[PDB]
């Protein structure tokens, strides 16, 4: 009977749309986690910059350049996480 | 110098691979959701 | 640090699980109810 | 409403608006009971 | 429609257009039920 | 000097961990209360 078949098809669509809600919730967690990662990496980059300011105040340009190399690594890693975040933002909107 | 280079190479390689795996899995999940949203309910609609 | 990081990942997952769904239109209806309550306070100030 | 008049006499417009929100809830509930009463009046006459 | 009037009073044209899209859906659904009702009226008179 | 550094490190680490555990537990409890306030009564409302 076509009425029973189309009712069952719409029931199966309830299970599929619940899987799509789980995929949205996963994608939402990935954007939030990559934001959290780049936010803490940029806060650590400030700590290493302040360690460089302390080293320069003591005249240790060697330690200041080493601390700035940590700053460079962290800000480049945060830019990689912003690039990943752009993929998660567009995917999150696509599933939405 | 060999140890310092070795640890730097390992650390960067592992973290780049891990974030690439995570973003690749998220990208294919978003694409799979477009394919299910395009294909779902079609056989039930034809049967109705 | 590992146990704390597992709780941070649980809090990020919880924040996405709310944030990707809970943006309901009813919250704009509650903001309109608060504006209507502000109109009742302005009518009470006008009466006073 | 008299609690709101006391609040306005003390200058507490916040408490006056909160008391007027109770007045609104009660008068809307009384209008719901008047709507119910209209159904009971017509049913009472129908059975009579 | 009254939710749209509240949204326009707050300046939220986005929420007003969204509420008017609910109004459109409901009035089109009521016109479908009026079309169904016309079939039931003629069938009711035919059986009578 | 080793003992003075060791006791300072232990004291700071323990107190920072303890307050972080307490604030993390409070934060997830507040989030869980938003999820129950959003979800509660829904099946009873549908059944009514």
């Amino acid at each position: 009977d076509p009425e029973k078949v189309l009712e069952q098809a719409v029931i199966d669509m309830q299970e599929d749309l619940v899987q799509l809600r789980q995929a949205v919730a996963r994608t939402i967690a990935e954007e939030k986690r990559t934001e959290q990662r780049l936010n803490q990496d940029t806060q650590e980059a400030k700590k290493w910059e302040d360690r460089a300011k302390l080293a320069l105040t003591n005249g240790e340009e060697n330690l200041a350049r080493e601390a700035l190399a940590r700053k460079k690594s962290l800000t480049d890693t945060a830019a990689a996480y912003q690039t990943q975040l752009a993929q998660q933002r567009t995917m999150s909107e696509n599933l939405r | 110098r060999n140890l310092a280079a070795l640890e730097a190479k390992i650390s960067e390689a592992k973290t780049k691979k891990n974030m690439l795996q995570a973003r690749a899995k998220a990208a294919k999940a978003n694409a799979e959701l477009q394919q299910t949203l395009g294909g779902l309910g079609t056989s039930s609609a034809t049967s109705a | 640090f590992e146990r704390m990081e597992n709780k941070v990942l649980d809090m990020e997952a919880t924040s996405q699980a709310a944030g990707e769904l809970a943006g309901f239109g009813i919250e704009n209806q509650f903001a309109q109810l608060e504006a209507s309550s502000g109109v009742e306070d302005e009518l009470a100030a006008l009466k006073a």
